[PDB]
Parts: structure tokens; C-alpha cells; sequence
């Protein structure tokens, strides 16, 4: 509970540029936009395209549970998704629904929560009441071929999970 | 109405500090998911930040401390403890998997945003993964690794005379504070508990030193304040702090452990109340960076800088939570605002008065006209 | 048995669900000396490494 | 089998008009256009619409299986609404998805199939097995609420059912 | 390329004959979803025709005969009866709920397209719900009230000097020939069966009368003809007529009971066969309008009518036919084509050779140089 002194302790202060003087920072190796917020577009049209994107991943994946995977579609993965799909296309309504539909076929986005199958599904909730939150045993003993961050991912969203009722 | 740049990386959810461990990043990511929801990331502008390198790092840490962070794993965990214990990762700051990547992020948010400051490119640039404001220059404190809010405030000296450190964190800033310490050029000043409360610095007498003496201004606070008793000691503060310090950049750290029924925290502000400060700041129309922080009931720290955002927005949002992959995190309630409990404040209008006035008094110390 | 980073080298923890009676689905925290020893307690597991480390701030059940 | 001469027989024969003279015909109380067939759109963003005109169906129906709603979306009478929305609004895609989506609310287009209720249905086999195809007896005494032409295309659409086998 | 519009109106598949009645009007609806799902819907101007009014259908038809389809119904079914034994109401020709509806779209569809030709504004203009050639002035025919061939002629007669008529059906088209009988501006051919057939008209020795005698052509047949007897007795008679009668406008009927396997009918043609007489017209590269007419086994009058439709669009379409709502219509095979029977062809050389003879002779008489 000490606050010190010294060359150890104080940051050297950064010398205010001249006029002249320029900072030499390139943007590009900092930052990589993803939405633009003075679009062409309107609250309605964005508003639109978000029910879109919705009913093709909807129709995604019912090409291989009606109300389930309208739901699952409409998860914020499929929607920061669009919001992207919109912004790579220079907001271009025609354009961005393309992207959407590349071939005539739709696109599935789908999180770490509804992409697992049903036995890892199984797996984690027998490591978690095995191992409780310790995340890396819960992997190197029971689902070793998943990323940690996935499982992580994974975790959160099965916080939610209606079957799941750890509170009384 | 000001312009707005947020900073977000989605894979800083997904980083964990520990079994058992309070700080939770995946805070950020449910905010960034309100956000959505409540239609105020259509209204900003949304960047994605590189990787800060070990290169601008050390522009303030050791050489030879990003080092390690760079080297240490969870592998060679046994064969560093000779390092670990003279850089202070332990015991509550915890070595995981992936830990140099989340400082990466933290730091590259702050920093790009810093620069999207002075290239006079936005009003207003907002990274809630940073704000991590105990880390020092050779060894990591209080879940902080690096100081990101030190190598923002650097390259902000490069374009700005003067920079002003504001932090409501409920712990102090001694991390801002000590990088800081003898330079008149950054004025940091702190509102927090004290008395047998991390850090044990911060108090009344905690004044700066050298070129930096007058320049290190601290509230300390007992447990349970309003956020009456808060508005009623930040605004003036903070008016007389403009009026002598003159700054042309602000730096708002916002830190959500000085709310209501925080895990670690023991103060009694509501969202309204915390906000009202960001709101105050704004106000004074300067280039302002906005930064999280602290914050470990993460519903609340979810709400609370979902609505800060929306105060840099200047739009209303409703009670209403959206619904969002989390929704069910929020209660039974669902709604964005938190009430104060019955809590008592043993921060009475004397004790606050007495050291406002002492405070004055060092402020007064500065140059004007 | 996974490693505790923030203990000395070689030493791990474990967690174990109760599988019956009246805690069944709480669970008990173990940890393991390098050479295999078992620990069940913060105090059994600070008189064992003596000043050799600092537990003041050691959280037994999350290992952190 | 004759054929027969007189003027109660042949028809009188339509003088060719002078180059001056003009045939005086109003085209729009003859017909109204449904489709242009040059379009400034490619076969790729029509037949990529035509999937997002299904999507937002099956998204609709979901609103109040899956594969069943997808198929029920997929039918003729939503495609064709699905023409006829490229042509109302100029074939401007970004102009007619909206349409599609009118205040971020999906439409629904559903054949006599479809539509009809469980009980309804059920009255027609009753009907058809009774009266066979008589169907102006089948609606006065099965289905009186219901116009005659939608039970002609209701036949005609089940007919093809599934379920139906008249055949061995 | 030449440029096609195509006429039709939704509800025309839903107007019904009567129980047991071989006419069904359902065969349209068919071949229209049909054309939608091979994409030849897209390529083709897609009109939808008003309805005619009595105005338009008293162009030819009794002000008293059009009055009584106006007014009859299956209600005051009884009450009429007089007239109805007058006009030809009945044993083969229904009256029926929306009868009047009927007629208004296939001869809306018909006229709307004559126009269409007229403003020259189309090379080609198709109407399959029309080509409904038995009807008479003042009586009703063989499943035909109205013939809106007939008056489509008429109307193109206003641009048109000389209108040439085509009549593939398996039936003897004696409406548009008898309507024209007595002219010369309009030329009249029929292919057709003959004897102990309808309508009982239309043999080797119907040459026409008056101005219209040598303009009224007919080819009569027995049972069995193939696409290989009737394409080498259809092109040499059709470049004659043209040759000889230098018609500047056409008008095709493109009767589908003409068929192998139809339920009414007893030739041996194939789609490919039956279309090669199509785009054999076409090539003639005059305005024309293509009609329906005939055709009782609806599933191959779908087939044969889709891929006529691609024929005056001169695209390709696969056999494998496209799902759509009445795609489990078609057989186990879901195919396009159809293949003659094992039927045997009694039109022997000798006996089509003598007929054409006698025509060539006739078509002669006709004025040249
Ligand atoms: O999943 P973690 O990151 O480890 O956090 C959980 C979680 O807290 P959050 O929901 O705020 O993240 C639990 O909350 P619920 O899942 O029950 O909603 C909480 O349980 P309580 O809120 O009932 O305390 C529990 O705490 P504990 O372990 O004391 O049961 C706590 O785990 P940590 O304490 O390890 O953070
Ligand atoms: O529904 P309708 O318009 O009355 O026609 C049907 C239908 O013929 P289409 O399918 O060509 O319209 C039947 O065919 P399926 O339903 O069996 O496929 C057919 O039966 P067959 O093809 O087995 O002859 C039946 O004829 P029938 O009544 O002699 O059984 C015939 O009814 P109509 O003879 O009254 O036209
Ligand atoms: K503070
Ligand atoms: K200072
Ligand atoms: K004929
Ligand atoms: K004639
Ligand atoms: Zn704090
Ligand atoms: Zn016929």
C-alpha cells in the first residue's frame, strides 16, 4: 500500500509533436472497420434485411423444430452476420442479399452452442458437474479435440439453456 | 450530436481468468450483444483492433516484463516461478491460457482509439475491454497485466498539452496514478473506498510529486454512498478540475465495481447514478475516451455500460432489456436499471466536506488567471 | 489431476462430484504433491509448503 | 355434318383500315401487364430472389414441420407472388424485398391446399367418397361456406396428395 | 429472337365442365406452372386479359346468342330450356357455374393479343385458355361457345390483308371455317380425321364458296398418322399455301388431341412431332398467334403445350420435368416427352399422296406469277 518513485515506476512522457512533425502510425495495422454508422439506409431497411437474413438461415436449415430453428436463426451470430454481410457490400441492399444467397444457396451461421452435437453436448454436462468451471481438465479429459475458447463460448450460452436449472 | 467509435474483438468473451476467479471478461461480450439489440450498434462506428505488439507495449512496460508475458504459458508455468513471483502473477492474477492475447486486445482497443482521437477522426471512442488500470510498469496487479490506459494517454500526449485521468472504479487508480506521478502534464483524479481496500493508496494526502505535485487529485470514500452523496462531490470536483487543469483530452475510466451489489465492490450507485458522471464529462465537450474497468456482478456490468454507451449516443433506450442470446442471465425482471439497497451510507455531509474543501484547496495551487 | 500452474512445479488439483447422499452434486477439492501426496484443506496444504509460498491470497477451490 | 352459306352463318368481314384511319382500341381495358421479359436483372438474382421469397414464407409460418413449412413456402402460389413483386416495384430488389417484409412483418401466400382447416379437409373426403365429382352438390351439402372455384382448385392440388392413393 | 407474349388469367384453371365432362380447363393452369418452373415464364411478356364483353362478341355473334350466355345459369336452367335446345346447350356441351366467366378470358386473351399483333408490338402472342374453334354464329359446339378465333381474326383483318389459319387438331376446325367460308382474305387449313368422327365436315371436296371457293383447305385422315407421315404431308401443303396464298399474318391452332394417347382422340403423334409443325410456321417468320384448342389426356397437353411455348421462344428445355405443384401428375417417369403406341398407322402412301395431289391442284387455282 505504497506508491513509489523512479525511473522503475513513472512512464517516460511523450513529447508533443511540432507542427511540422508527423506521429507515423498506420490505421490499417491498428483497427479494421465493421460498420459504418452514416449509411444510405435507413433504421427500416437495416431493420428489413435483419428479418431476411433471418428467414434464409431459417430455410438454411431446413435444407439439411419449425418454431426451434427460427429461434436458432435468429440467435445474434446470424444477425452480426448480417450486419457484416451489409457492410462488405457497401451497404447495397441487392448486392448484400447475393452474398446471402451465393448460388442460389442460403448460409448457416451457427454458434458453438447449436453447432456441438448432441453426445458433446453430453459430454460437457457430465465434465462440468464432474470437474465443475475448471475449463482445461474439462477439455483434456473429456472434450480434447474442442478449442478451450469454444468450450468457453460454449459454456456461457448453456447458462441459459431451459433444461438447465441449477436455481430453485 | 457527438460522433462515436467502438472498439470490440468478439474473441475477448471467450478468454477466462480462472475456476473461481471474479473477473469475468465475458462481461464485454454481453454488453457488446445488448448493444446490438438495443439498436445502438447500427448508430456507431464499429472497429475491430489489431493486436498491440509487444512493440508499443514496452513504449511504457520493461523490455524484459512484456517478455515474459509473451514467453509464459500454462506449460512452462513450473519452469517461470522464479519470474512469476517477482512479477506478481498469482495468487489473484492468475496465469490461463490465451492470457497475452487478451492483453493484445485490451491494449489494441485503447491505442487505435487514442490515435482515432488525435487524428480528430471522432468526438468520442469507447473500449470496454480495456480500463485496466492497476497494472504497473514492471509486474502485473489487481487482474491488470498491462495498463493500457498509460500507453493510450501517450499517444494522446502527442497531439494534447494536457490529459485528464478521470476514474470511478470503486478501487484507485494507482496504476494511472504512479505512471504518472511526476508529470504536469496528466492530472489523474480518483473517487473510491479506502480503509482496508486494495490498493491501500489513494488517500487524502496522496498528492503527486516533483513537476507532478498538485496533480494527483484523490476522493477517498467510505462504504454504502448515493448516488446523491456522489453527484453531490463529482460535478464540483470535476468543474474546478476543468477550470484549473484546462485539459484538451479526457479519459474516462468507468470502472462498474462502484455499483450496487457488486461482488467485490461495496458502494450504492445505480446505473442512473454512474452514468449521470459520463453524462457531466461529456458535457465539457472534449476529445473523451471512454474505458471500462472493474465490474463483478456481470448482469450489472452488462447494463451499466450498455447505457453508458448510450449516454455518449445521447439516445434514450427503454427499460425494456432486448432479447438476446443472454436474455436469461437478467433475472426475473429483464429490465436495464438497478435500485439502491437499503444499504447504509457512512459517508456523511461532514465527512465529505471536510475533505472537498482540503481538495479545493490543492486545486487552487494550480496556475490561472 | 490437472496442474496448478500457481503452485510450485509438479503439484495438481482435482475435483470430485459427490455421487449420493445429502450433498450428492457438491463437490470436494483435492490437491496432489509433486511425488502423489494428497491434500484436503487450505491449513493441511499451507503447513505442508510452510513459507517455501504465500496462500494468504490462494482460493483452495478454484486453485487461483 | 354440313357446312353451311347465308348471313346468319359467315361472319362479315372486317374492312382493312385507310393509312389514315385508326382502330380506335383502349389497351388497358384488354389486358394488364404481369411481367416484362427484359429485365435489367440476370437469371442469377431472380432465381436468388425467388429463395429469399421462399425463406420469408417459411419465416412467416413460423410466426404462427420444418421441412413441411419450407415446402408449403416453396409452392407455386407463393412464387408466383414472387414475380409479381419483382414487377410491381420496377424490378428494384432492394425496393421489393420490402415489400416482402412491409414493417419488418414477413407475408404469407397460402393455396386453397394449404389454407383449408383440418375439418374442412376432412369434409371434402366425405364429400368427393360420397358425390364423387360433383362439386357443386359437394359444396351446397359438405362445404356451403366455401366458393365453388376454390374447391375446384382444391380438388385439382389434392389429387396429388400423399396421403391420397387411388391408384395400386 | 423473336419476341413472345403470353396471355393468361389464374382463374381460367378453375371454371369446370361438369362431372364426367372430358373438357377440362385445368390443363392451362398446368401448362402455366409448368412454364414457370422450366423458366420460360421469365423469358416472355406475361399479360393478363381483361375480360371481354358482349361489345366484342357481337363482332360475330348473335346480339341474341351472346344475351343468352349473359343471362343462362344452372338456376334458371329450367326456365330456359327453349332457347337452350335452340343453341346447343346441353348432352356434350355443359352449361356450367362461371360458363360466361370462361368464354370472357379465352377470347379476352385471344383479341388482346390480335391487338397486340396488330400494334406490332409482338412477333408472337400465345393464349392457351383460347383455339376454341367449334362454335358457330348463333349455336354453341363441340365444347366451344365462343369463337374466339374468329373474332382475333377479325380484328387482325383491320391490319391484315390476307390471314392464314392453321388447324392441327384432331377435330375439323368448322367455326373459323364456316365464319370465313365465303371470303378470300382468310385461308382456312385443317388436318383432321375423317369419317364416323365430329364434326362430320372438312373432307377432300370442302374447297369453300364464292370469293372463299380454293381458300378453304383440308387434309382428311384415318386412325394411327405418325409425326414421320404427317410431317411429310404438313411442310409440302404449308410452303405451298404460303407460296400461293402469301399470307402476312398467322394464326395457329395448336389443338393438343392430335396427340398419341389422348382420351378423345386416335392419332400416333409425339409433342416432338406435333411442335415440328410449330416451328416450322415460325420459320415462315410471320406475325402469329398461337391457340390451344383440343386435347383430353391433360397431362401430355400440359407437356405439349410447355414445350411448344419453348419453341416459339426457341429454347432448350430437359425432359426431366421440373417439380411443381401438380408434378406428381406425371406418371412414375416425370418426363417431358411422350412416345408414339404400337398403333398401327392406316394412312398408307398411296392414300396420303392422292390427297395431296387434289390439293396441290387446288392451291394452283389461286392467282401468282
Ligand atoms: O460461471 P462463472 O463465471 O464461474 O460464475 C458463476 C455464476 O455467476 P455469474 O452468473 O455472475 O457469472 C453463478 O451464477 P448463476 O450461474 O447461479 O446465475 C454464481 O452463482 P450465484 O450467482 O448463485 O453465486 C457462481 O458463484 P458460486 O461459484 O459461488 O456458486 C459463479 O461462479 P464463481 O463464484 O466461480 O464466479
Ligand atoms: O378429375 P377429373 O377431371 O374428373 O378427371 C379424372 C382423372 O383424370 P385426369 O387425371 O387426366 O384429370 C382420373 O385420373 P387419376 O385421378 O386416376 O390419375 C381418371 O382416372 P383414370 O386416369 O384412372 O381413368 C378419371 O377417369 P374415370 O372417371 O373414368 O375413373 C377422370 O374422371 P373423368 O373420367 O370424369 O374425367
Ligand atoms: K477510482
Ligand atoms: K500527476
Ligand atoms: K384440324
Ligand atoms: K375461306
Ligand atoms: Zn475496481
Ligand atoms: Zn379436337
Amino acid at each position: 500500500g505504497e506508491i513509489r518513485v523512479g525511473n522503475r515506476y513513472q512512464a517516460d512522457i511523450t513529447d508533443l509533436l511540432k507542427e511540422g512533425e508527423e506521429d507515423g502510425r498506420d490505421q490499417s495495422r491498428l483497427e479494421t472497420q465493421v460498420w459504418e454508422a452514416h449509411n444510405p439506409l435507413t433504421d427500416k431497411q437495416i431493420d428489413q434485411f435483419l428479418v431476411v437474413a433471418r428467414s434464409v438461415g431459417t430455410f438454411a436449415r431446413a435444407l439439411d423444430s419449425l418454431h426451434m430453428s427460427a429461434a436458432a436463426a435468429s440467435r445474434d451470430i446470424t444477425l452480426f452476420h448480417a450486419m457484416d454481410t451489409l457492410h462488405k457490400n457497401i451497404y447495397d441492399i441487392s448486392k448484400a442479399i447475393s452474398a446471402l444467397v451465393p448460388q442460389g444457396g442460403p448460409v448457416l451461421c451457427r454458434d458453438e452452442m447449436e453447432e456441438w452435437s448432441a453426445s458433446e453436448a453430453n459430454l460437457f454436462e457430465e465434465a462440468l458437474e464432474k470437474y465443475g468451471k475448471d475449463f482445461t481438465d474439462i477439455q483434456q479429459d473429456f472434450l480434447p479435440w474442442k478449442s478451450l475458447t469454444s468450450i468457453i463460448e460454449y459454456y456461457y450460452m448453456w447458462k441459459t439453456t431451459d433444461r438447465y436449472v441449477q436455481q430453485k | 450530436r457527438r460522433k462515436v467509435c467502438y472498439y470490440y474483438d468478439g474473441d475477448v468473451g471467450n478468454y477466462y481468468y480462472g475456476q473461481g476467479h471474479p473477473m469475468k471478461p465475458h462481461r464485454i461480450r454481453m454488453t457488446h450483444n445488448l448493444l446490438l439489440n438495443y439498436g445502438l450498434y447500427r448508430k456507431m462506428e464499429i472497429y475491430r483492433p489489431h493486436k498491440a505488439n509487444a512493440e508499443e507495449m514496452t513504449k511504457y512496460h520493461s523490455d524484459d516484463y512484456i517478455k515474459f508475458l509473451r514467453s509464459i504459458r500454462p506449460d512452462n508455468m513450473s519452469e517461470y516461478s522464479k519470474q512469476m513471483q517477482r512479477f506478481n502473477v498469482g495468487e489473484d492474477c492468475p496465469v490461463f491460457d490465451g492470457l497475452f492475447e487478451f492483453c493484445q486486445l485490451s491494449t489494441g482497443g485503447s491505442v487505435a482509439s487514442a490515435v482515432k482521437l488525435n487524428k480528430q477522426q471522432t468526438d468520442i471512442a469507447v473500449n470496454w475491454a480495456g480500463g485496466l488500470h492497476h497494472a504497473k510498469k514492471s509486474e502485473a496487479s489487481g487482474f491488470c497485466y498491462v495498463n493500457d490506459i498509460v500507453l493510450a494517454i501517450l499517444e494522446l500526449l502527442k497531439y494534447h498539452q494536457r490529459v485528464l485521468y478521470i476514474d470511478i472504479d470503486i478501487h484507485h487508480g494507482d496504476g494511472v496514478e504512479e505512471a504518472f506521478y511526476t508529470t504536469d502534464r496528466v492530472m489523474t483524479v480518483s473517487f473510491h473506498k479506502y480503509g482496508e481496500y486494495f490498493p491501500g493508496t489513494g488517500d487524502l494526502r496522496d498528492i503527486g510529486a516533483g513537476k507532478g505535485k498538485y496533480y494527483a487529485v484523490n476522493y477517498p470514500l467510505r462504504d454504502g454512498i448515493d448516488d446523491e452523496s456522489y453527484e453531490a462531490i463529482f460535478k464540483p470536483v470535476m468543474s474546478k478540475v476543468m477550470e484549473m487543469f484546462q485539459p484538451s483530452a479526457v479519459v474516462l475510466q468507468c470502472g462498474s465495481d462502484s455499483l450496487s451489489g457488486d461482488r467485490l465492490g461495496c458502494f450504492n450507485l445505480t446505473i442512473k447514478g454512474h452514468a449521470k458522471c459520463v453524462e457531466f464529462v461529456k458535457s465539457f465537450n472534449l476529445p473523451m475516451l471512454m474505458l471500462g474497468g472493474g465490474g463483478y456482478t456481470i448482469r450489472n456490468v452488462a447494463r451499466c455500460w450498455t447505457y453508458e454507451t448510450a449516454v455518449a449516443l445521447d439516445t434514450e433506450i427503454p427499460n425494456e432489456l432486448p432479447y438476446n442470446d443472454y436474455f436469461e442471465y437478467f433475472g426475473p425482471d429483464f429490465k436495464l436499471h438497478i435500485s439502491p439497497s437499503n444499504m447504509t451510507n457512512q459517508n456523511t455531509n461532514e465527512y465529505l466536506e471536510k475533505i472537498k474543501q482540503r481538495l479545493f484547496e490543492n486545486l487552487r495551487m494550480l496556475p490561472h488567471a | 489431476r490437472m496442474d496448478c500452474p500457481a503452485l510450485p512445479p509438479g503439484w495438481k488439483k482435482e475435483e470430485v462430484i459427490r455421487k449420493s447422499g445429502l450433498s450428492a452434486g457438491k463437490s470436494d477439492v483435492y490437491y496432489f504433491s509433486p511425488s502423489g501426496k494428497k491434500f484436503r484443506s487450505k491449513p493441511q496444504l499451507a503447513r505442508y509448503l510452510g513459507n517455501t509460498v504465500d496462500l494468504s491470497s490462494f482460493d483452495f477451490r478454484t486453485g487461483k
